[PDB]
């Protein structure tokens, strides 16, 4: 998503987190962080919708 | 004239904070709490088994002098 654009998300300010040791505890949290910044997307997605077309 | 759904003048905050309140306090009080209620306790237990331990005499007593 960060890397390649393949939509409008390069105009969408989050941060994809990153874990420490490789560990399933650590992804677990990596998951749950992930599901914030999905919140955070939901927000600037819903604060800057354009009535363009469908 | 246009009938879309854009957001109608703007939509407020959504938190995202990792908000604990950390409900408690420290563990020193709670060794104090403990080891207070915990020699309270031992402070009644006390009295209470040196009560039963006069009635008990009392019990002795009464099976010395019950039995000729």
């Amino acid at each position: 998503r960060k890397t390649q654009p393949y939509d409008v998300y390069d105009q969408v300010e989050f941060d994809v987190p990153i874990g420490s040791r490789g560990d399933c505890y650590d992804r677990y949290l990596c998951r749950v962080e992930e599901m914030r910044q999905s919140i955070r997307i939901i927000s600037q997605c819903l604060n800057k919708m354009p009535p363009g077309e469908i | 004239v246009k009938q879309d759904m854009p957001p109608v003048g703007g939509y407020g905050p959504i938190d995202y904070k990792r908000n604990l309140p950390r409900r408690g306090l420290s563990g020193y009080s709670m060794f104090a709490v403990g080891i207070g209620a915990l020699l309270f306790g031992y402070w009644s237990m006390m009295r209470w088994n040196r009560e039963r331990r006069r009635l008990q005499i009392e019990d002795f007593e009464a099976r010395i002098a019950l039995m000729p």
